[PDB]
RNA sequence: GUAUGUCUAAAUGCUCUUAUUUACUAACAAAAU
RNA sequence: GUUCGCGAAGCUUCGUGGACAUUUGGUCAAUUUGAAACAAUACAGAGAUGAUCAGCAGUUCCCCUGCAUAAGGAUGAACCGUUUUACAAAGAGAUUU
């Protein structure tokens, strides 16, 4: 069956609002202008306003970096069953 | 007893606490603080300063406030702060390391973070990973301006001087190697002395070079990469494994 | 999108409110190299120095530990001694290259042990399991000299070689070890035929090199 | 030359698609070969006739 | 919320002092926000260019916004002026110069540039100190035809703070009389020359 | 035609930090705050470079100690940004400097 | 910093002649200016084997060469000079010398010519 | 004053050396050549500078001399050469101090 | 477009010679009435 | 300190209850040992191809200059080497059971 309009209508937001706040974050990470708990115990998190000389991300410094693939699952590549002119 | 021995500090004065750099290369860099355009120079100069700890150490700032992290400039012998110092002026005592042994994993006794992997060189400020009480003493030509002594009289003089800076395991200076290993009780005591002790003399005032200490090399007082002879292993692996029952009957 | 921070109860302090600034891509992990979030907090907002975060969250989570602290998250131990009791019952080998530990980082096998720790099951077991296994004067005749010190202190410089076994205490004053003597291994002033071989044998081995 | 290159790939592909091979890499090269002067005769204007070219 | 702090121009000199030998792991830091303040020291020049003294001026007052690393420094206050005032200042400015060129058979041109490459460009302590900044440029002035304009025409703040001619200190509105009006208008007779 | 959004301009976000704090001064004090300030500015990003062989002469103008090789040369040439900013703060110090001079009794 | 650059920067003090004495005082001192076989980049006019390893270095081929002037001029005032090469595959040190008198070159117990 | 040798000892650079070395004691011991009689040097810093100079110079001249044509007349010419710097290594080795 | 790479343990002043240059670089470009 | 009330001495002074104002700052601590590069000496030394030379790409867990998705870096860096098995079928001869 070709998807329910109210299912697709729902897969729609939860994407638009996901690619939405991606757009935005990348937007704060660009450089040009324009409450927790661990264990039992409560925690405030807060956001220091670092000085706008400093780089904001001083964290980052253009880092080389290989990934692992971690594929743990096995992918099945199923498949079914003249040389000299080849 | 540097409680009641004295409140007073004051070990350089800040007229005269350090010049800056010291000239290699031709043109002086202002964003690194290094000489540039040539690289002709041993570097490693013998400190003006040092630490007489009976005569120095005392009550500071953070004392009162209750400051973990003893003072790097201190152990070096240059802090002009003093008395308003805000980092600890004494020679670490157990209390003190038993207070501050939560973070003494991740940084050492003067609040500063201890690396994952050591230093090529073994230079400074020892690995988080592997914890350590133990300093390898080199240079020791170099620092008692080549002065023909005995073996045994520079092990003594090394005893004067890293005892009085801390709690000894042992010692055991070499005359193959040229060299003076030295171990302590706590990482933080060990890791004070090597502040203290980097790019010192280990001459005395008796001694007939004693003006001309400055010229030299001082001291090169680094890690020790743990000693391969078989004995030493062994007691190192007792030690592992009481350290381990230990931490079991804790648990339990 | 980012995980929380893994901080220990006696890391993080004794009350029952905390405030702490995260810092996103502050530094780089201290294993790792590799940018992560810092959280800093001053446990007790009087007391003195910060306590910053020197782990991203992926290693602290593969090693299983405290990301201040550095510690283990249950037992609260350094790494080394908690993969050690495991393996007397395997440890973690952190791979110290610039390009490798970033990789290592990014795996998340949960390196070493840090299953064991993390499940109720298994470190329980491992804690059962390790309970079972459980259930002027010279000196002579190895230890160290902050014990023989303490111990010197008790009956009331002082220099001990180990290929020597020969201990020469200097207390410097009469008195001192006039007291000392009375109120009292081998201790004369400046089987034990087989003791005296022993620590001959040991001079001998002194002096040879 | 990123023409060119994009070009050969896509022959490379083509030729992927079109039969079966054990050991393949070492056979694209050849085959790049083939291509690169099939060229090179169109250009001169000779006839690229190879008999063995299937 | 609560306004900035209007800080002393003292401890901000002080701060630029600190920054001249700064070659210490102390201000590792400020060094860094040295380098972040390239990224608005074009917006510095242009605020600062834009606040200019003009000739009818000895030296102006301005705001000042500045990093506390001693970084950067932003004039911060944005120039405005009464229009016809403007022009007529101008014009007496113009008027002046005028005057000057028509008495000196020499007019010593300033030489370029006016301090040497060697030479470190003089910090501001050197002359505070000094006499008086000699005499602007102000048109000599008479009561009969130029009555009211004469007292604030050439002043910092071309209409005074605190009357109600202009808006306030802000310095945003202004209405006039048509007097004053009038004798602007004459001043400007050179520049407003229009058909 | 401008913005409509944005009020937010760039002087009213740094006084909304705690790093700035304003003062009243005089312009000519100001210009030579910036001309120090410029210079410890493009001498500092020059040394950063490693470029420490192009000396910054305090009127701006930028020129080499050496005659640098052909390595150093390529470390050390500087673009069109750097040398517009450099361009810009010896305006600056000439409008600056014309007024010092003012100030002073030279002119 | 930039290949056409009009004027080096010089420090405050600098008293040129002063500057070119000390030079001169610290020039029989120096390593480099003090000595012979200066470099210098040339192509092979004579087009010869290197006589070691049977090397056949051709016509107009580059290498990095030793000019060094040779103190018995030809004539009098017209300098000739020995200008060094190795052979690609053996490291044999061949020459050649510039007598102008046949305006064209002479080997130099480096190898010879065909 | 291509191939950057001429750059070096180009007048400029050289009167920025001699100012280092008057000011601060900025000397490069591989810039000079190292002197032929020993006991024309009072300094002990300076000795000792050449000294290392002439040790790097003869380890320089270790490294080349185990290359793979080993028949050939340069390699044993080093041999001496060699041979003269250990020479120059054990004079500077004095017994002054 | 003045290439490049490896290699590195931590005597003093004096004067006199010039109407020049043992000068070096070739990445750059190449025709006649 | 400001102050608005109470209680004692001579509107002046002490003794009190309140209101006002209320937890800054640090990812940092000042010289060698937590990592800047060029330079220098010595030694060699320049892509195909016989040689000389242009430019363009390509791969990468290499970067630099560059505002750069321009452009430029020794043809920017290292690539030029190692290279024996999804390996079976047929025939001939030989020793062991
Ligand atoms: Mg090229
Ligand atoms: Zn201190
Ligand atoms: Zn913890």
């Amino acid at each position: 069956p070709l998807p329910t309009k109210a299912e697709i209508q729902e897969c729609t937001a939860r994407t638009k609002s996901y690619i939405q706040r991606l757009v935005n974050a990348k937007l704060a990470n660009s450089n040009n202008r324009a409450l927790l708990l661990n264990n039992s115990h409560h925690i405030e998190v807060v956001s220091k306003q670092m000085d706008p000389l400093l780089p904001r991300f001083v964290g980052k410094k253009a880092r080389k970096v290989v990934a692992p693939t971690e594929n743990d699952e096995v992918v099945p590549v199923l498949h079914m069953d003249d040389p000299n002119e080849w | 007893s540097w409680r009641d021995k004295s409140a007073k500090v004051q070990v350089k004065e800040s007229e005269l606490p350090s010049s800056i750099p010291a000239q290699t290369g031709l043109t002086f860099n202002i964003w690194y603080n290094k000489w540039s355009q040539g690289f002709a120079g041993n570097t490693r100069f013998v400190s003006p300063f040092a630490l007489q700890p009976q005569l120095h150490s005392g009550k500071t700032r953070g004392d009162n406030d209750g400051q973990l992290f003893f003072c790097l400039f201190f152990a070096k012998g240059m802090c002009c702060l003093g008395p308003k110092c805000e980092y600890l002026h004494h020679i670490p005592d157990e209390e003190d390391i038993g207070k501050l042994a939560l973070r003494t994993e991740a940084l050492d006794c003067f609040g500063r973070e201890k690396f994952a992997d050591y230093r090529e060189d073994m230079g400074g400020i020892g690995s988080f990973r592997k914890k350590n009480k133990t300093l390898y003493v080199g240079g020791i030509d170099g620092a008692l301006n080549s002065k023909h002594l005995k073996p045994a009289q520079i092990e003594s003089r090394i005893r004067f001087v890293f005892s009085r800076l801390g709690d000894i395991d042992r010692i055991r200076y070499v005359e193959s190697k040229n060299c003076g290993f030295v171990k302590f009780k706590y990482q933080a005591n060990a890791e004070f002395a090597k502040e203290a002790m980097s790019n010192q003399t280990l001459l005395l005032p008796s001694d007939k070079e004693w003006d001309d200490r400055r010229e030299g090399t001082g001291l090169l007082v680094k890690w020790a990469n743990e000693d391969p002879d078989p004995a030493a292993q062994k007691r190192l692996q007792e030690e592992l494994k009481l350290e381990s029952l230990n931490m079991m009957v804790h648990l339990i | 999108n980012e995980p929380p921070p893994n901080i220990c109860e006696q890391c993080l302090g004794d009350e029952a409110n905390i405030r702490m600034t995260k810092i996103p891509q502050g530094s780089e992990c201290k294993i790792c190299t590799l940018p992560f979030t810092l959280y800093h907090f001053k446990t007790s907002k009087r007391s003195n120095n910060i306590i910053k975060t020197l782990i991203c969250v992926r290693c602290a989570t593969q090693r299983n530990i405290c990301q201040c602290c550095m510690l283990d998250s249950r037992w609260h131990i350094p790494i080394q001694l908690r993969d050690h009791l495991i393996s007397l019952v395997v440890m973690t080998e952190e791979a110290k290259n610039d390009m490798m530990k970033r990789f290592l980082s990014l795996k998340n096998v949960k390196l070493g042990g840090a299953q064991i720790t993390s499940d109720p099951s298994e470190a329980d077991n491992i804690v059962d399991k390790l309970k079972n296994i459980l259930l002027s004067f010279f000196l002579y005749n190895s230890i160290p000299e902050w014990k023989i010190t303490d111990t010197v202190s008790q009956l009331l410089s002082l220099i001990v070689n180990h290929k020597a076994k020969c201990g020469g205490l200097r207390f410097q004053s009469s008195e001192l070890g006039e007291r000392f003597v009375s109120k009292i291994f081998i201790i004369p002033w400046s089987t034990a035929e087989n003791i005296k071989l022993s620590l001959s044998l040991n001079k001998l081995i002194q002096l040879e090199l | 030359a990123y023409y060119d290159l994009e070009l050969r790939n896509s022959v490379m592909d083509d030729i992927l698609e079109m039969m079966p091979e054990s050991i393949r890499q070492k056979k694209a090269r050849t085959i790049l070969q083939h291509l690169s002067e099939a060229w090179r005769c169109w250009k001169a204007n000779i006839p690229w006739d190879v008999p063995g070219m299937p | 919320y609560t306004p900035k702090a209007e800080m002393p121009p003292e401890h901000l000199r002080k701060i630029i002092n600190t920054h001249s030998d700064m070659a210490s792991k102390m201000y590792n830091t400020d060094k860094k926000a040295f380098l972040g303040a390239l990224k608005y020291l074009p917006h510095a020049i242009l605020k600062l260019l834009e606040n200019m003294p003009h000739p009818w001026e000895q030296a102006k007052e301005v705001k000042v916004l500045y990093h506390t690393s001693g970084a950067i420094t932003f004039v911060n206050e944005t120039p405005r002026v009464i229009e016809p005032v403007y022009t007529a200042q101008w014009s007496a400015t113009w008027i002046a110069m005028r005057r000057e060129k028509r008495d000196r058979t020499h007019f010593k041109r300033m030489r370029f540039p006016p301090f040497d490459d060697d030479e470190p460009p003089l910090s501001y302590e050197q002359h505070i100190e000094n006499i008086e900044p000699l005499d602007p440029i102000n048109l000599p002035l008479d009561s009969q035809d130029d009555e009211y304009v004469k007292d604030w025409l050439y002043d910092s703040r071309p209409l005074e703070e605190d009357s109600k001619k202009v808006n306030g200190t802000s310095y945003k509105k202004w209405s006039f009389d048509l007097p004053e009006m009038s004798n602007l208008y004459r001043l400007s007779t050179p520049l407003r020359d229009e058909v | 035609l401008p913005t409509n959004h944005n009020k937010t301009k760039l002087l009213k976000s740094l006084k909304n930090t705690k790093y700035f704090q304003q003062t009243t001064i005089d312009w000519v004090e100001a210009g030579l705050q910036l001309c120090r300030q410029g210079h410890n500015m493009l001498n500092l990003l020059i040394h950063r470079k490693g470029l420490t062989y192009l000396h910054l002469d305090y009127n701006f103008n930028l020129k080499p100690t050496k005659t640098l090789t052909t390595k150093e040369r390529k470390k050390s040439r500087l673009g069109n940004s750097f040398h517009l900013m450099r361009e810009l703060l010896k305006m600056m110090k000439l409008i600056v400097d014309t007024h010092v001079q003012f100030r002073l009794g030279n002119v | 910093s930039e290949r056409k650059a009009i004027n080096k920067y010089y420090p405050p003090d600098y008293n040129p002649l002063e500057a070119e004495k000390l030079s001169r005082k610290m020039a029989k001192k120096l390593k480099t200016m003090n000595k012979s076989h200066a470099s210098i980049r040339l192509m092979t006019p004579f087009s010869m084997r290197c006589l070691e390893c049977n090397e056949y270095i051709p016509k107009s081929r580059k290498f990095n060469g030793k000019k060094e002037l040779l103190k018995e001029k030809y004539l009098d005032s017209i300098k000739i000079y020995r200008l060094t090469i190795s052979c690609p595959r053996c490291a044999n040190s061949i020459a050649f010398r510039t007598d102008p008198g046949n305006s064209d070159y002479v080997m130099e117990v480096g190898g010879v010519r065909n | 004053m291509s191939r950057n040798v001429d750059k070096a000892n180009s007048v400029l650079v050289r009167f920025q050396e001699q100012q280092a070395e008057s000011a601060g004691g900025y000397k490069d011991y591989s810039r000079y050549q190292r002197p032929r009689n020993v006991s024309k040097v009072k300094s002990i810093k300076e000795a000792n500078e050449w000294k290392r100079q002439v040790s790097k110079e003869i380890k320089q001249k270790s490294t080349r001399i185990y290359d793979p044509s080993l028949n050939e007349m340069q390699i044993a010419e080093l041999n001496d050469e060699l041979n003269n710097l250990f020479k120059e290594w054990k004079r500077w080795q004095w017994h002054i101090d």
